[PDB]
């Protein structure tokens, strides 16, 4: 355990845009045939989702190199991935990703998902891998190479696994697991669902409201993330470590105003961003998805100030304090001295 | 089991007996150790205990035949009981982190002893 | 203890109880005030020296071994366990302590056992005279005194940290009654109305529905998981139909859009009309009621259906 392999490649991410992705249920309230407007943390429509590439297997001759760094995370992330092979294992939520600080761990372990939080003592470079056990016919995907040793913590949550291998059909699904991890008032919220999609790269035009599946009552002001990718030991095929590849996404939420349509069964079918286009702004004001012809006063636009100006007179190098505070004697109460 | 004991067997009344159980790391013996045995038809009978420095206190009821040697680099400790009588046909146990509580101690298996 | 429910009400009826001693925390409202973390304690100490766990008191056990909080977020909880650890011949197993260095700050959990000097003679690794061992035996027998027999002293401490809901009481629950004006409290959704079963396609993660203008109408049961409607029961204005205090005094009271099934009797579109005879005649409209029905004074109050002409 506690073994490092970081490699070199830093190929640039070909910035792509999500068409209609990042629509969520920001409540547990049933609503039928009502267009409700919310001002919550969302992902703006048609925005640069960081088209990250995981460990690069560009096939002419090997050269597997890692692309899972530590990034600055403001409010949340829209995370999506194909991973037809079960590669992504968990997340390394934290603040400084060192000792002295609390951290959050998500694990797949596709028998029971473990949401563990402990003040671990991470070693140099955290990664994954698979080794022998010589007994019980098992394999080792220990994250103790990420999480050396825990102390002074008793936070554990293991539940019914949500990140199954629910493909079960070998194609046309690709388990596009979409997530948002957001921190509110010292409370953790997670929303996700599975979407079957055929596209090779990028994201489609489809709309799919993303349901919640777990809320975590802990209260960590999580700042730095990290993803996990399944890896396997190199064998006698012409110390070897970390054979694998993947492809994952990273997004960032922005405070926005969103208008959401509700089906007669309560399922969100459509949504409109109330800050992208003047046409979309017209829909939000009228609270309808179809606007009749005419002219509507949507909002007010003013040009904002540019700089700052401070003006003070030519008086400098004076401080007449102390003659009134640290004087030898003060006057009587009925005859107070008024020093202008 | 991560703790094994060696010693015992059929011994004529009056012989000696020993038990050996060892660990590996210097910090695993923090901080209390003791010994215990459960003879069939007998309740618990604690004998002695000691801290890291080696200060010992022994139960006054059966404190006449207590002698213990301790090691640190080998990470061991031995409870030596001599003058094997006819009432020791039972199983013994040595325990690490004895005082740590209900869930802070690890137990053993012992070896069979025959006494006439 | 975190993300649990500490059943204090159960804890008041769990084992043998002798002495309740609370300081700074009310003993009757433990369930209501939700706490954050509980660090349970279990004393094995004779009752003679138990009373020393408080500010302004000193003892070999209270201020040396394991210190309770000065701001007692809990109660000094001590019971009796005379029938637990009694054996014949004297239970010389448990460990006393003789002395330590000096006074200690609150919440100092001692593990090390550094050697102590009693006088001018130094120890420097020597145990014995003026350098005492930190262990001594207890005494427990079935024939020993009750006070010197072991006590089950499980002191409970609380914490008001700024953490999400982790410790609170059970608060119990009640039964459900339908088709009656009742007061409901479903995890905070307090209100009054009529509860009746409904067929609404509630999503599994959705708890309570809500129509236009934020009027909750459907709520899922927390136990049976059923969809129940919510609507306030009958209310409305009360009108009086009178022919004036110059011909008679009989009046007919009309309850606007309140069904006659709930408190002669005639039912109209405008509401139940109590105190008026329904007749099939048709004259000019004298006292207008509504929906084409309006009453008049003949030798009583009778409600027509107004004749156009
Ligand atoms: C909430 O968020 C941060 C998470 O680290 C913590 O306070 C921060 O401490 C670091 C020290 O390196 C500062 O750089 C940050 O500015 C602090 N955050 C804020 C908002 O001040 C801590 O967990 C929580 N801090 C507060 C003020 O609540
Ligand atoms: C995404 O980034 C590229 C340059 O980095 C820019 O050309 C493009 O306009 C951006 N698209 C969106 C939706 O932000
Ligand atoms: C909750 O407890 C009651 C006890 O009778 C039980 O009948 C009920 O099934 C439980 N709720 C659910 C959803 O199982
Ligand atoms: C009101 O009274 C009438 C009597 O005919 C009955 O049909 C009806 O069910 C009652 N309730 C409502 C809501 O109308
Ligand atoms: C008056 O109207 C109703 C029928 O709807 C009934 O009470 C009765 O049969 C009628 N009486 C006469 C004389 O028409």
């Amino acid at each position: 355990q506690c073994v490092n392999l970081t490699t070199r490649t830093q190929l640039p991410p070909a910035y792509t845009n999500s068409f209609t992705r990042g629509v969520y249920y920001p409540d547990k309230v049933f609503r039928s045939s009502v267009l409700h407007s919310t001002q919550d943390l969302f992902l703006p429509f048609f925005s640069n989702v960081t088209w990250f590439h995981a460990i690069h297997v560009s096939g002419t001759n090997g050269t597997k190199r890692f692309d899972n760094p530590v990034l600055p995370f403001n409010d949340g992330v829209y995370f999506a991935s194909t991973e037809k092979s079960n590669i992504i294992r968990g997340w390394i939520f934290g603040t400084t990703l060192d000792s002295k600080t609390q951290s959050l761990l998500i694990v797949n372990n596709a028998t029971n998902v473990v949401i563990k939080v402990c003040e671990f003592q991470f070693c140099n470079d955290p990664f994954l891998g698979v080794y022998y056990h010589k007994n019980n016919k098992s394999w080792m995907e220990s994250e103790f190479r990420v999480y050396s040793s825990a102390n002074n913590c008793t936070f554990e949550y293991v539940s019914q696994p949500f990140l199954m291998d629910l493909e079960g059909k070998q194609g046309n699904f690709k388990n596009l697991r979409e997530f948002v991890f957001k921190n509110i008032d010292g409370y953790f919220k997670i929303y996700s669902k599975h979407t079957p999609i055929n596209l090779v790269r990028d994201l489609p035009q489809g709309f799919s409201a993303l349901e919640p599946l777990v809320d975590l009552p802990i209260g960590i002001n999580i700042t730095r993330f990290q993803t996990l990718l399944a890896l396997h030991r190199s064998y006698l095929t012409p110390s070897g470590w970390t054979a694998g590849a993947a492809a994952y996404y990273v997004g960032y939420l922005q405070p926005r105003t969103f208008l959401l349509k509700y089906n007669e069964n309560g399922t969100i079918t459509d949504a409109v961003d109330c800050a992208l286009d003047p046409l979309s702004e017209t829909k939000c004001t009228l609270k309808s998805f179809t606007v009749e012809k005419g002219i509507y006063q949507t909002s007010n636009f003013r040009v904002q100030p540019t700089e700052s100006i401070v003006r003070f007179p030519n008086i400098t190098n004076l401080c007449p304090f102390g003659e009134v505070f640290n004087a030898t004697r003060f006057a009587s109460v009925y005859a107070w001295n008024r020093k202008r | 089991v991560q703790l094994v004991e060696s010693g015992g067997g059929l011994v004529q009344p009056g012989g000696s007996l020993r038990l050996s159980c060892a660990a590996s790391d210097f910090s695993f013996y923090d901080y209390e150790m003791s010994w215990v045995r459960q003879a069939p038809g007998k309740a618990l009978e604690w004998i002695g205990s000691m801290y890291h420095s080696g200060r010992t206190y022994i139960n006054p009821s059966l404190k006449s035949l207590v002698t213990i040697s301790r090691d640190n680099s080998k990470n061991t400790l031995y409870l030596q009981m001599n003058s094997l009588r006819a009432e020791d046909t039972a199983m013994y146990y040595c325990v690490s982190n004895w005082a740590s509580g209900s869930t802070g101690d690890y137990w053993g298996q012992g070896t069979l002893v025959t006494v006439s | 203890i975190s993300n649990c429910v500490a059943d204090y009400s159960v804890l008041y009826n769990s084992a043998s109880f002798s002495t309740f001693k609370c300081y700074g925390v009310s003993p009757t409202k433990l369930n209501d005030l939700c706490f954050t973390n509980v660090y349970a304690d279990s004393f094995v100490i004779r009752g003679d020296e138990v009373r020393q766990i408080a500010p302004g008191q000193t003892g070999k056990i209270a201020d040396y071994n394991y210190k309770l909080p000065d701001d007692f977020t809990g109660c000094v909880i001590a019971w009796n366990s005379n029938n637990l650890d009694s054996k014949v011949g004297g239970n010389y197993n448990y460990l006393y302590r003789l002395f330590r260095k000096s006074n200690l700050k609150p919440f100092e959990r001692d593990i090390s056992t550094e050697i102590y000097q009693a006088g001018s003679t130094p120890c420097n690794g020597v145990e014995g005279f003026n350098c005492y061992f930190p262990l001594q035996s207890y005494g427990f027998q079935p024939t020993n005194g009750v006070g010197y027999q072991p006590y089950r002293v499980v002191v409970l401490s609380f914490e008001l940290l700024h953490a999400p809901a982790t410790v609170c009481g059970p608060k119990k629950s009640t039964n459900l009654v339908k088709n009656k004006c009742v007061n409901f409290n479903f995890n905070g959704l307090t209100g009054t109305g009529v509860l009746t079963e409904s067929n609404k396609k509630f999503l599994p993660f959705q708890q309570f529905g809500r129509d236009i203008a934020d009027t909750t109408d459907a709520v899922r049961d927390p136990q049976t998981l059923e969809i129940l409607d919510i609507t306030p029961c009958s209310f409305g204005g009360v009108s009086v139909i009178t022919p004036g205090t110059n011909t008679s005094n009989q009046v007919a009271v009309l309850y606007q859009d309140v069904n006659c099934t709930e408190v002669n009797v005639f039912q109209t579109r405008a509401g139940c009309l109590i105190g008026a005879e329904h007749v099939n005649n048709s004259y000019e409209c004298d006292i207008p009621i509504g929906a084409g029905i309006c009453a008049s004074y003949q030798q009583s109050i009778i409600a027509y259906t107004m004749s156009l002409g």
